[PDB]
Parts: structure tokens; C-alpha cells; sequence
């Protein structure tokens, strides 16, 4: 029962790889599939197919299937790229292959929409996928320090300085100096290790400044305590705020939606808006990678995509500044499925065997597996952050370096 | 001609209730602003304990995808409510050589229904005798509970991160040794300096007069000041909005796993959760746990879990978390597992499958589920908190911390 | 230089009624002389006698102004029959009732603008905006979590094991252990010891560190709930058009008579029905029911609503809704119908609001001492029944360890 | 029955939208928020984007023309809108004849004859009622001034802000009596020394020279530093309490603040040009001195400042209440600073000579009896407002520290009098 699939090449649904040349055959997961290249060619203008190895998530859930219903497969992959979308009544693609008979079986990332339904059948929905936008955030919240004001320095100094020498002068077996040093660090939260003033007047005026004391500390305590109360949220409208699949223009100076022309999601938002149809139409671009630049170089607002690759794609985004609009939001809420022939088929015992992947576990242990990512993974990675601490030991430290400074300083002023 | 319509009780999507005493479907408007559909269901009414069968009214989001799937086709429709009250299963009670199916498979199977509009999830094991359309409804599995108190843990460490306290210590021992340095017994007299900066301990053993070290104890005090600011600002910051508790078991937790008699998880007996663990065998142990406290409907589990009775209830993520955002005194589980849809059901033989399947994929293409949604899956929000009295477990926490400290500190 | 007698009603801050001053028999400050045909009884007469009082206000004011701008003679008259405005049996009673009747040319005063009315009368431009409103006063000291007294007890106890753990230098008796419990306990109750100790002081240290950001941290907890929000917002609430739902139900009404019961009565008729059982009689005893929990929440006019809120003492009653303001109709002065000088009053009263004395005639009369208050709604501004429970307990433990005192002694 | 008026608006963003014509010459079909069928009408006004200033028409909705379908229903007449020729309000003026004036805008054309009716949110004032009848006001509002949303300062108060002058009586009354008391409870019944022990218990100074020691004076002093520390926590608890929930200080507090008055060139403030507000401040002479400036620095169209306000262009911009309200609602980068004032309300405007005025202001008076109004505001005012805005004061302010600051000076200064007052 050899069983020729087509296929697309989309990771991490179908990922090919070259053959090991060491080895010849196709080692570990992959299973072997061919591609065979029009524009050049080694011999007879194009008749030798290059031999490859497929490995992945809906490739194991092909052999695994292979496995359980017992039917032999050489896998091949499409010439001509596309999703599902048909033209001028002529479908191209994936869909349009098994429209075509050319494969009994279409397993990758298609989507089920109701053209392709309407014209093949699908099995049971694998992976939950639709309509959806994607759009990156800057990283650029921001520290301890930013509680107190600038007049904390000025007015606090001065006035300190000031009082002590108006104060120590109110104020009137050994005398240690100057009681500065009393006053800081009574202003410092108590823990003041040094003597008090024996006489009577300040007695009053250091308790004013115990006054200025606990107030500022309040204030280094409410105000530390006011920009650290604010963070973990966002604002950004939701329920098709932005209109510009209908009106482009926004709040914003400009929203940039692209599509891929010929594809699912720009056929289904060519037969929902037309005004999407003609501003993405417009604004179609070429892959996803250069999409994806163009929302990372600040070239492009925002763009709508499937939904799952987007959803993988927060694990691998490294510092993970981007993220998916709407904490999870699906629009259309279709799923992906293994093409069948219309009518008559296996489809559904091969329906059982994916529902069957469904109730061993396997959609867990493969989601686990290859869909958990070192992002999220964690349950949202309230406690003070490394940036916060970093922020007031910048000061701390400088302030002991340069008190060693003033080390080096009290030296050359030490030996004149 | 005229089919008949099969359909459970569900809050969010099947909701009957009788008429008034007129007998007509009492006219009303939903928060939208829009006339709430409804229709009649000939089921048994749970008011009288006869098991009578009595028409009703019916309305929700399954009746409003049932007048639309009326309309899509040529069809007219008579909907009833299910006998027995539950959903469905397969069984063979008094034949010992043939099995049945009970609950709308059983009047579907027996003829007494032509079709199931209600909720209803997709399997493998109902998939051997009915032919189920593409998907209405998207969800999963999560634990549903109804919880509780601001601290878990000693409060001196739940502000500030491990890299910051330890980051405090590394500055407490930076400023008593580069005090210790700038300012060149010694050792504890630069030890308690620190500390009893750091602590207000006020003991005023001793102090150095150099002004590298004088500068080096006020940016170490000054700092002081802002790191205990720090842990009593993001210490105070958990008094409102705190994260949500680990109750919420998810895919993978001991929770789940572990049939404890104390936290009462459970599922709805005669239904599909109870053979998710009833068919694993390493989960057959929470299967005996599950086996002598299974509750038969889902609202009354919904209840014993409001009433503090379960602990968590393992449900359906839509009706599940529909209830947290009905009824914020309960909370689903998140890593969401098990990921299946509601969809309508029909005999392997008809041609509507054809059609009226492709007609869900339509349905989903133009945007009408979204409506439908913004219908009848709208969540109230609740108060944001406040914990108030629920201060004392933690205070417990924090004086366990210091008084741990004083029996290791006898130990030394 | 005409008749144009008018007819009024008197209701604060608008019309104040005030008794002639017998040093001055006179109508002291600026007021306006305004009579009182008592009609039914008098010492000597059978409805011919009139008192005399003196009336001024903001509307008096208004008046004034009006009569200034556009020459007319005028005598303050007060209305006999009903009040404001209301119709029985096809037959026009009250102010506009009186002013149809011909038996007053002019209406001015605390009158609304409504259809109904305008059949009859004329009205001028609106000089102040007033429509229905509602107003409710909410009918719904640190967190020790039964921890402070029994902490601070168990911390003495602590402070007197790890005082004999210190085991250091030389103490007085063999008190110092107590000595040590009552500075460990002042470190604990944030530093303030003055005991210079020989660290079991530096597990304290800890404990008041943790313990006491606890308890400000706490503190800062039960403090940050946001308050003040009304118990029904929209007036579209359920609690308003069901009252049989909530237990106990939610008692409210109005005066009658008057626009809100007019228009309340032509736009619900249910919810009429069901507040004309609990209707109120005036607006101050209104005011106490709203605060003696005798009516949960109170609806009526506006304006009348806004300065009431703004001079109530406290501030404590407040507009449900923020000042959410329903109906939106507006005063005037209610002329003549079918002629009148109908251009002539409104270009004064326009002419009024061009110059802008209305700011200054509100900043004298309806700007209260509520709505002078921070541009926050401040919480509690500061706590006079919360201090007072810690004052009670510093006061209780004060006699209490007074009775420590005399038992010691 | 029909009677064909001709009707005139302005395009006042809310309440008149006027945007262009669709490729086959309708209207955009739009949906409510609400989730109902947006209405639509024609217009033939200026394209602003063109300069010959020609007639082009448009598709124009919102609260105007729903009030004006209303309108066109309860009374059995027809009408056709479109925007006034001079693209601005009403206002007399005199451009080339020095002995005589005339309107120019909605007005002008309404009394040239050009429009029969203008239904827009017109001003209601003294020098267009001499000219013009309005109705009953269909819109109660007033006048609001303009400005973008600056740094969070903070809400300006003396340090006491967290406790009344009655508290404080009280709290000191406790100090005095636990010192008093703590000099009569100390050596089971040194005054100055006992004010010393109780204050320096209180402040934590530490002092140590006066101290009680009986297990009564030393109890009493854990209370007593126990309700220092609770005393002290309930101080920080408040003063961080009205942290949250705080009004950012309002730049201009009301038309008569301080940067208000006295034209400084560093805060320009300006309204539309042959506007209403342009009649109130050109009438009164006492705002003459804003009025210069205004007299240099207005605008041609409203919108033109709205967007000067949020480009940082133009400081702050004085206007109609609903309009900048509902700009506040809808762009979170402007708010309205100050208190109201000049409050007037929109009317639909019409000859005097005109009957239609009594049953049309009568039918206003009922759609505000019969809801009506309210509905239009849910629809028009989407009310989209930006909320959860939260305060961030400054880490600090000089004011509202400059009080603490100067009332410790002060203590000082007075202190060094008080000295001289212990010398004699
Ligand atoms: C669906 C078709 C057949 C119209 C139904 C025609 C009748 C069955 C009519 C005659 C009087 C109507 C009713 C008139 C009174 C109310 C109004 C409304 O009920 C309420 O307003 C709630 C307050 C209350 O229960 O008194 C909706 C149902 C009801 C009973 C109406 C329902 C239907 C009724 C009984
Ligand atoms: C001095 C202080 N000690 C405790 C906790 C704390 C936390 C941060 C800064 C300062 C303080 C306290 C309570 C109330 C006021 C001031 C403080
Ligand atoms: C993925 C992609 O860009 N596919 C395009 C397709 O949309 C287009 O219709 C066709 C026309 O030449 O060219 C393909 O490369
Ligand atoms: C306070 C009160 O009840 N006043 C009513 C008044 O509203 C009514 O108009 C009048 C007779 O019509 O009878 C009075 O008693
Ligand atoms: C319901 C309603 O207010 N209808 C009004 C009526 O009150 C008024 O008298 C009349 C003008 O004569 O115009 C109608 O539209
Ligand atoms: N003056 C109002 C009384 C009610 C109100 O003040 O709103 C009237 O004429 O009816
Ligand atoms: N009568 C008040 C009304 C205030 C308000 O609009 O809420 C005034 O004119 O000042
Ligand atoms: N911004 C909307 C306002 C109308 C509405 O949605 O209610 C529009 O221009 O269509």
C-alpha cells in the first residue's frame, strides 16, 4: 500500500532536511521525500529530483499514522507554492493537489476553509488556527531612585547642612566634631550610633529634624512604592479597534496589514473586507520572514497571519519583545486537517487514528515536546526585578567609588 | 417535512426554562440591546421530581446556531429536551449480549431524535456511531475551583527577588569590608556596623571618621533606606491585584495526579471527564477517588465547589471558564489541556452533512460565531480585590522565618 | 415702566425666605419685600390680608438683574395655590397655574421647562441647567489578624529565652532579662531602644524589619480600597426599575408634583406606580432618609440636588453617578403665552450670560464647600473614627496598664 | 405638506461628521457601536482638498443628522444638508464697509437666504438672538479650555493633607499626656527628662539619658512604642493612600489661573476665528488682554487647533465643552483643563419670522422627555473614554515639599527668636 503524499515545507509543521552525505539514507525521525526543481537542472533539463529528509511535528503525526493504519508512504513536496487558494476556478497548492489526485493524502499546515470543503473533504481539526495579528512591543519600561525628586538633593542637603550649622549653633571629657552625621543617619531610618546632644534647646531642633526625618522617609517610601505600582498591563483596544480592514487609517498615523496574495488568509479577508482586500492586496508581501522584518524594523505596523505559527513563535522570540495581540485571540477558529479524496475515502478510520493521537495524549506530549517553549513555558515567566536593584546599587557603588575617590583626594589633600 | 430536535440543559448555550403563565415565551432584551431568541422544548422539568415530561421555552447560543442552521436549509424543526437529563453513554444493562446507548445517543440511535444541537464534544469513542460536523465551539480542559489569603510564605523574601536579597548581603559585605578597607574586633565591630545599619539595631558599638568611610555608611544607610523601601513597596504592592494561587492545577500537576480526600477534584458522573481518568490506568487510583465522589449534573458540582465543598472540578474550558467570568468565586485551571470542540451531530446516511458542516465552515468564514460570541459569552466583571483580616497565615510565615533564625542561631 | 407682577415659590439656595429685620422693618442686605395673601383665616380679615416677608436668593437675584435690563416695575408676590406648577381635572393650578390664570403676568423661580407646561405658558431661555439626578449615601485599626497582642506576648517571651541565650557582660539583678523584653519589644515596635545591647537584638532587628513592613505594608492594604462608588450607577440598574429582588429592597422616592413625578409618570409607569407608595415629603426629610437609612437611595431635581450635596454638612450625601444628570430640561422665566415679551426677556437673559455674571452669582449662592475640596475625591480626607479606635485602644490599654499599675503597686 | 428647506451645518466633528463619497457615489455602509445601522445623508460643501474651494459632494453623519431625521419626522417637511460656503460659524463683521456690518457663516447664509434652517452645534448668545430665533437647546454645555497631557505633577497641598487640624489636637494631646504621664508614672509617682524619655521613645532618637524602668512605665512604653510604630505605619499607610486616586494637578485652574490672565508667551492660548468665542472675548473688554493674543493666534477651522493642541503647536485651546470632551475621549494625548465656564447650549437655528421655531423647540423639549437625547449620546458619545489613567506624581515636587521645608525653616528661624525668648 505505497501512498504518495504532497506536501509543503513550513516549519515546524515540515522541516527538510539534506540527506547525510556520510550516510546516505535518512537518519532518526525523518522519513524520505523527494523535490524536483523546473528552472535547473543537472541532467534531461530538469528530470532528476533531489532526494531529501522530513522530519517534524505533522510529519511524525504521517508516519505515526503510517504506523497505526498500515500504509506505506513516499513523501514528495509541491512545485508550485500556495496554501489553498484557487484561481480563476483553478485551485494550486496543497488543496489544489489533492484536488488534482495527485496525492491521496494532504497532511501540513493547511487550513479547512469552506472553498477547500466545498471541493475536498478534511478530517478531524489537529491544531486549533485562523485569522490573526501580530504586532511587537518595545522593551522600554523604566530605578529606585525614581521615587524621591532631584529636590531631594538640593533642598535635603542644603537644609541638612544649613540646620546643623544654624542648629549645632542653636545647639551653642572630648567633642567629636560636627553631629552631621547624627542627622543623616537619623534621616537614613534611625540606626544612628552617634551621641545625641547633651544640651537643652536642641533637643528641640533635632526632633524637627526628626520631622524631616520620618516625612522624607515616608515619601522614599510612598514614592518608591507609586512607580513600582504601576506595570503588567496594556491598553491597546480590542474588537477590531484599529478599522483598517475597513478604514486604514487610526489614532495612529498610519496600519499596515499584509497578507500572503494567493493564500488562505488573504482570500478569506479578500471575501470579509474588501477594503482589506484592496489595502492588503496592496501591501501583499513576499514571505514570512520578510513580514516578520518589517514588524521588527519598524516597517510594518502590525500583519495578519495564522494563528498557531504565530502562537509557537512567542517561545522563540528571544527577549521576547513581541507577543500576540489580544493574550491568545483567534478570529475564525478553523482547524488544520488531512485532505481526503471528495465522497469516498478512508476518512474515517483515518479520522479515528487522529482522534486516536488526540486521546492517547500525544497532542500533549508533542505540544510539550516541540510546541513548549523556554518561553512562557514558566505559568507568566510582582517581585522586584534585577533592573530595580541595579538601579540603586548604580548609585550605591558609584557612591563607593567615589568615596574612594575622595579617599584618593583626602590623600593629595593629606600630604600638603 | 419536520425533524425532531434533541438538546441538554447547558447555562452558556441551552438554557430552559418554563413560560409564564400564559403560555408563551416571555419577551426580553439582552445588555446588548437585542431580542433574545427562544422556542419550545418538551423535556422532563426537574421542578416536579416525577420526571414529566413538559414543554418549555429554550434559548441560548445552541438555539441561536439551531434557527440558523433552520435557515441555511429547507428544513422546519421540533425541539425536546433529553429524557434521562444527561449528555450520553455507551452500556449494556440488562442484555449481556447486546449494548445500548443512553441520554440524546440513545434517542438518536432509537429514532426518537434526528438531530443533537447542543454542546456537544468531539470523540473517538462516540465517532464509531455518529458523523459529527466541523467545530462550533473551540475549547479544552481546565480544573474549575472556587479560591481563597495574601502570604504563603515569609515576606521578606517574596518582594524583592533572590538576586536582589543576595544582591543586599553581597552590598552588605562590599560596605563592612570596603569600610573595613577605607577606614585603614575590627571585623565584628565592621560586621555589626553593617547589620546594624541595615536592621535599626541602634547599638553604637562603634563608627568610622574617615571620609571615604563616612560617605561609604551613608550611600550604605541611604541604601538601606531604599531597599527596605523596595520590600515594603513591592511588599505592599501585593495587597491588591495578587497573582493567582498554584490551585489551578494545569496539564502537568501533583495535584491533579495525587487522589487526596482533603482536595476533592472531581468529575461529572455518566459523562466524558470521568473516562478521561477512568480509562488510564495510572490514573485509575484517582479513578477510586473519582468512583465514591462523582456528582451526576455539572451545576451541582458548580455549586459544591461555590460552597466549598469540591475543590477543583475538572470541566469543558467554555462552560468552565464561562462560570469564573458568571460567577468570580471560581477560577480554571491554566496550561489549558485536552483541547476539543462543540459540535452539532447527525446520522452517518444523510446529505446534510454534506452541506451543513461546509455551512459551519462558512458560518466561521463570515464572522457570525464572533457575534454569537459577543452574545452569549460575555464576562461580568467582579470586585478587582480588600484581604483585609487575611493577614495572619503570613505574619505566621514571616515570625516562623525569624524564629527558625533563632534556633539555628542557638545552634550556633 | 409696566404692571408685570410675578409669582414665586420658595426653595433654597434659589428663593430664601428670610423674616423682615424688626431694627431695620426693613428688608435687610439686598432682598427683595415678597407677601402672602392668607386667604383662608386671619385676626380681623377673610382673604384680603397679605404678610410681609423678605425673599433673596440667586433666582431673586436673576430677577433683579432681568428687571434691570429691561424696564418693568414688579411686586414680589408668593404663590397661595399648590406650588410650582401641576393640573387637575384639565384645570391649571400653582405657579404656571397662576400665571395662565392671569393672576400672576410673570412666573420666576425654581420652575422647570417641560412640554406640558409650555402648552400653556411661555418660557424664556434656560439661565440654569436642572433635570432628574439620584443620590445615595453608601449604606455599606490595623489588620492585626489576631496576631499583634499575641506576636508582641509571644515576642517578650522570645526576648526573654534569647536575653538569658545572650549571655553577656554584667546586669544589674538576679528585670535585665525584662529589661531585655521591654527593648527587644520597643526594637520590635520599630527601633526606639534606648538599651545598648552586649545577635538575638539582631534577630529582633529582622523581625521588625519583616515584621514591621507587614504591618505597614498591611496597613497601606486595607487603606487602598477604592470607595465612594455608588451602589446604583446607571439609573437603568435593575435595582431601580425591580425592586422586589434584592433583600432588604431598595427604598426610594421622590416629591410630588413636580417635573420628575410628571415625566416619571408619562416615561415609566410601572416604576411610578411602585415609588408612589414610598414617596418623601420634603427635601431635607428626604435628605434623612437617605442618611437614617430609612431610603437607600433618593432621586429628584439637580441643581437643587447639586448645592444640597454641596452645603450638606460632611459632604456624606453624593450624586449617584458622578453627577450623571437624566431628562436634561432647564429653568426660566415663564411669561405670558401667545405674547408676552418673548424676544425682549431672552435677549436680557442672553445678554447676561455675555457679560458672565452667572459664574459670580453661582460663586455666591451654589458653590459649596464640598465641591471646593481637592480636584481627587480625596478617600478619607483624614481619620476621625479609625484614629479614634486607636486612641481607644492606646486610652484602654492606658487604663488597663494603669490597672497593671495599681495591681504592681 | 412637503415644504423643501434648504439646511446648513458646520462639520463639528462629533456631532457632524462629513466624510467623502464612495466609488459609486453612496455612502460607506457603517454599523453603530451599538451594533445598529449608522444613518447617511448627502452634502454639498468646500473640499478642503482641492484649492478652488469647489462644491463636491459627501456623505455626512452623526448626532446633527440623526436629530435632524428626528426632527423630519415628527414634523411632515423635507430638507436637503449641505456645509456652509465660508466653511466657519456666524459672526458680524465688517470687512470692506466702514459704516456698516453684516454676518458672515451659517448665520449669514441663514439670513441671506441661502438656507432656511441650520441645524448644527450652534452657540446660543445675545448677538445672534437679535438676528436669529433658537429653539429650547437640544445640547446643555459650556465652555472648556484645551491642553495636552503634561508631565503628572502633583495635586498641590500643604503636608498636612493627611490629617485635619482636629485629629492633630487629639494626637498631641495623647503625646502630652503619655509624657506627662510617663513623668508621673516613672519612680512609682525629670519632667524635662520625662518629655526626653517618652519623646525620644516616640521618635526613636534614642537619647537613653531618661528612661522609666518599671515593668508599668516600661509595658506602657511598649504600648507606647507599638503605637509608634502603628501610629508611624498609619502616617506612611495614608500618605501612600492618596498616592493612588489622585487628580493630577489641572494646568489651567479655570479661566482665572494664574498663567491665565497675564498673557506670557510661553503659553499661547487661541480659539476659532469668526467663532462664538471669538463674539465673547471681542465683546468683553476686560479679556481684551487675552484677546490680543487670541487676536493673533486663532484658527480658521476647529479641528486645525484641536490637532495644534496634541502637535505641542498651540498651548492651550479655549472652546465648546462637548466637542474638546469628546476629543478627550477619543484622543488620550488632550485633556480639559479647568473649570467650566460660559455655558450655553446648542439650539437649531432659524428666522424669527418663522412658526416652525414653536413646534420645533416644543419637539425638542420632547425628545428630551422622551429619552431620545440619551440615546443619541450613547451613540455619538461612545464615551470610548481613556480611563484607568493612573496618577504618577513627581518622585517629588518642590511645592508640596517647599511647605514641610518652609514650615521646618520656619521652626529654625523661629527657634533661634525662641532662643532669644529663653535668654530673657
Ligand atoms: C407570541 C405571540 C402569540 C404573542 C402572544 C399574545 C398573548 C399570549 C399576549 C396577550 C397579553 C401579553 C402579554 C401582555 C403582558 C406581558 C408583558 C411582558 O411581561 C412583563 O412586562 C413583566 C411584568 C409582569 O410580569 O407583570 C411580556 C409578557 C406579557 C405577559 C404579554 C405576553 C403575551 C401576552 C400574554
Ligand atoms: C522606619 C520604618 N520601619 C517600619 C517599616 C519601614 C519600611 C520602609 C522604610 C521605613 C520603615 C515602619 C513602619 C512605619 C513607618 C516607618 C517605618
Ligand atoms: C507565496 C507567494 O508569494 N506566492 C506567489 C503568489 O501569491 C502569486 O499569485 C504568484 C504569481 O506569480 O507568485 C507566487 O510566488
Ligand atoms: C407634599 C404633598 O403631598 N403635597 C401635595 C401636593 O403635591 C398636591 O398637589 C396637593 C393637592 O393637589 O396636595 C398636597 O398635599
Ligand atoms: C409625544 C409628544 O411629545 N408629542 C408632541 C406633543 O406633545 C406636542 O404637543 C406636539 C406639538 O403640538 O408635537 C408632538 O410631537
Ligand atoms: N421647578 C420644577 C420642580 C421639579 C424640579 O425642580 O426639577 C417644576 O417646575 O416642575
Ligand atoms: N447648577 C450647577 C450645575 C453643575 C453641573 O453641571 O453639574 C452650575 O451651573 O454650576
Ligand atoms: N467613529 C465612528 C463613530 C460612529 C459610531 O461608531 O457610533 C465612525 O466614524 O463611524
Amino acid at each position: 500500500e505505497h501512498l504518495s503524499i504532497v506536501t509543503l515545507e513550513e516549519a515546524p509543521f515540515v522541516i527538510v532536511e539534506d540527506v547525510d552525505p556520510l550516510s546516505g539514507t535518512c537518519m532518526r525521525n525523518t522519513v524520505p521525500c523527494r523535490k524536483q526543481i523546473r528552472p535547473e537542472n543537472r541532467t534531461e533539463e530538469g528530470g532528476n529530483y533531489i532526494k531529501r529528509c522530513c522530519k517534524g511535528f505533522c510529519i511524525d503525526i504521517l508516519k505515526k499514522i503510517a504506523k497505526t493504519v498500515k500504509f506505506t508512504y513516499d513523501l514528495y513536496l509541491v512545485t508550485n507554492g500556495k496554501h489553498g487558494k484557487k484561481i480563476n476556478g483553478v485551485w494550486n497548492g496543497m488543496i489544489g493537489e489533492v484536488v488534482t489526485k495527485r496525492a491521496y493524502m494532504a497532511v501540513g499546515s493547511l487550513t479547512i476553509n469552506e472553498e477547500r470543503s466545498e471541493v475536498v473533504d478534511f478530517s478531524v481539526p489537529f491544531i486549533e488556527t485562523g485569522i490573526s495579528v501580530m504586532v511587537s512591543r518595545s522593551n522600554g519600561t523604566v530605578a529606585f531612585l525614581e521615587p524621591f525628586s532631584a529636590d531631594v538633593w538640593v533642598m535635603m542637603f542644603v537644609m541638612l547642612l544649613i540646620v546643623s550649622a544654624v542648629a549645632v549653633f542653636v545647639f551653642e571629657s572630648f567633642t567629636i566634631g560636627k553631629a552631621i552625621w547624627l542627622l543623616w543617619g537619623l534621616v537614613f531610618n534611625n540606626s544612628l550610633p552617634v551621641q545625641n546632644p547633651k544640651g537643652t534647646t536642641s533637643k528641640i531642633m533635632v526632633s524637627v529634624w526628626a520631622f524631616f526625618a520620618v516625612i522624607f522617609l515616608a515619601s522614599y517610601t510612598a514614592n518608591l512604592a507609586a512607580f513600582m505600582i504601576q506595570r503588567r498591563y496594556v491598553d491597546q483596544v480590542s474588537g477590531l479597534s484599529d478599522k483598517k480592514f475597513q478604514r486604514p487609517n487610526d489614532f495612529s498615523p498610519a496600519f499596515r496589514f499584509g497578507t500572503v496574495p494567493n493564500g488562505s488568509t488573504e482570500r478569506n479577508i479578500r471575501n470579509n473586507y474588501l477594503e482589506m482586500h484592496s489595502y492588503m492586496v496592496k501591501f501583499n508581501q513576499r514571505s514570512v520572514q520578510d513580514a516578520l522584518l518589517s514588524l521588527k524594523s519598524g516597517k510594518l505596523d502590525a500583519f495578519i497571519y495564522d494563528a498557531a505559527v504565530l502562537n509557537y513563535m512567542a517561545g522563540r522570540d528571544e527577549g521576547c519583545k513581541l507577543v500576540t495581540i489580544g493574550s491568545g485571540k483567534v478570529f475564525a477558529t478553523t482547524g488544520y486537517g488531512i485532505a481526503i479524496q471528495k465522497d469516498s475515502g478512508w476518512k474515517r478510520q483515518v479520522d479515528l487514528a487522529i482522534l486516536q493521537l488526540f486521546g492517547d495524549g500525544e497532542m500533549e506530549e508533542l505540544e510539550a515536546l516541540w510546541l513548549t517553549g523556554i518561553c512562557h513555558n514558566e505559568k507568566n515567566e510582582s517581585q522586584l526585578d534585577i533592573d530595580n536593584m541595579a538601579g540603586v546599587f548604580y548609585m550605591l557603588a558609584a557612591a563607593m567609588a567615589l568615596s574612594l575617590i575622595t579617599f584618593i583626594m583626602e590623600h593629595l589633600f593629606y600630604k600638603s | 417535512t419536520r425533524l425532531k430536535i434533541v438538546t441538554i440543559h447547558q447555562e452558556p448555550f441551552v438554557y430552559v426554562r418554563p413560560t409564564t403563565s400564559d403560555g408563551t415565551c416571555r419577551e426580553e432584551y439582552t445588555i446588548n440591546g437585542d431580542p433574545i431568541k427562544k422556542v419550545i422544548c418538551n423535556g422532563p422539568d426537574e421542578t416536579i421530581p416525577g420526571r414529566p415530561t413538559v414543554p418549555q421555552c429554550c434559548y441560548g447560543f445552541c438555539v441561536d446556531l439551531l434557527i440558523k442552521l433552520a435557515r441555511e436549509m429547507d428544513f422546519t424543526y421540533e425541539v425536546h429536551l433529553v429524557a434521562d437529563g444527561k449528555f450520553g453513554t455507551q452500556e449494556r444493562v440488562n442484555n449481556s449480549n447486546a449494548a445500548a446507548w443512553n441520554g440524546m445517543m440513545g434517542e438518536l440511535l432509537s429514532g426518537q431524535a434526528d438531530m443533537i444541537v447542543a454542546p456537544l464534544t468531539i470523540n473517538n469513542e462516540r465517532a464509531q456511531y455518529i458523523e459529527f460536523s466541523k467545530p462550533f465551539k473551540y475549547q479544552g480542559l481546565t480544573i474549575l475551583v472556587k479560591k481563597e489569603p495574601r502570604s504563603t510564605l515569609d515576606s521578606f523574601m517574596q518582594p524583592f527577588q533572590s538576586t536582589l536579597w543576595l544582591l543586599v548581603g553581597l552590598s552588605v559585605h562590599v560596605v563592612a569590608v570596603m569600610l573595613y578597607l577605607l577606614d585603614r574586633l575590627t571585623l565584628s565591630s565592621a560586621m555589626w556596623f553593617s547589620w546594624r545599619v541595615l536592621l535599626n539595631s541602634g547599638l553604637g558599638e562603634g563608627a568610622p571618621r574617615s571620609f571615604s568611610a563616612r560617605i561609604l555608611g551613608m550611600v550604605w544607610a541611604g541604601f538601606a533606606m531604599i531597599i527596605v523601601a523596595s520590600y515594603t513597596a513591592n511588599l505592599a504592592a501585593f495587597l491588591v491585584l495578587r497573582r493567582p494561587e498554584e490551585r489551578i492545577t494545569g496539564i502537568n500537576d501533583p495535584r491533579l495526579r495525587n487522589p487526596s480526600d482533603k482536595f476533592i477534584y472531581a468529575t461529572v458522573k455518566q459523562s466524558s471527564v470521568d473516562i478521561y481518568f477512568r480509562r488510564q490506568v495510572e490514573l485509575s487510583t484517582m479513578y477510586r477517588h473519582m468512583e465514591k465522589h462523582n456528582y451526576e449534573s455539572a451545576a451541582e458540582a458548580i455549586q459544591a465547589v461555590r460552597d466549598n465543598k469540591l475543590h477543583a472540578f475538572i470541566w469543558d474550558s467554555a462552560v468552565l471558564e464561562f462560570e469564573a467570568s458568571q460567577k468570580c468565586d471560581l477560577v480554571t485551571t491554566g496550561e489549558l489541556f485536552f483541547r476539543s470542540g462543540f459540535g452539532i451531530g447527525m446520522r452517518k446516511d444523510s446529505p446534510w452533512k454534506q452541506e451543513v458542516s461546509l455551512n459551519i465552515l462558512k458560518s466561521h468564514e463570515n464572522g457570525f460565531m464572533e457575534e454569537l460570541d459577543k452574545t452569549w459569552v460575555r464576562y461580568q466583571e467582579c470586585d478587582s480585590r480588600a484581604p483585609a483580616t487575611l493577614t495572619f497565615e503570613n505574619m505566621a510565615g514571616v515570625f516562623m522565618l525569624v524564629a527558625g533564625g533563632i534556633v539555628a542561631g542557638i545552634f550556633l
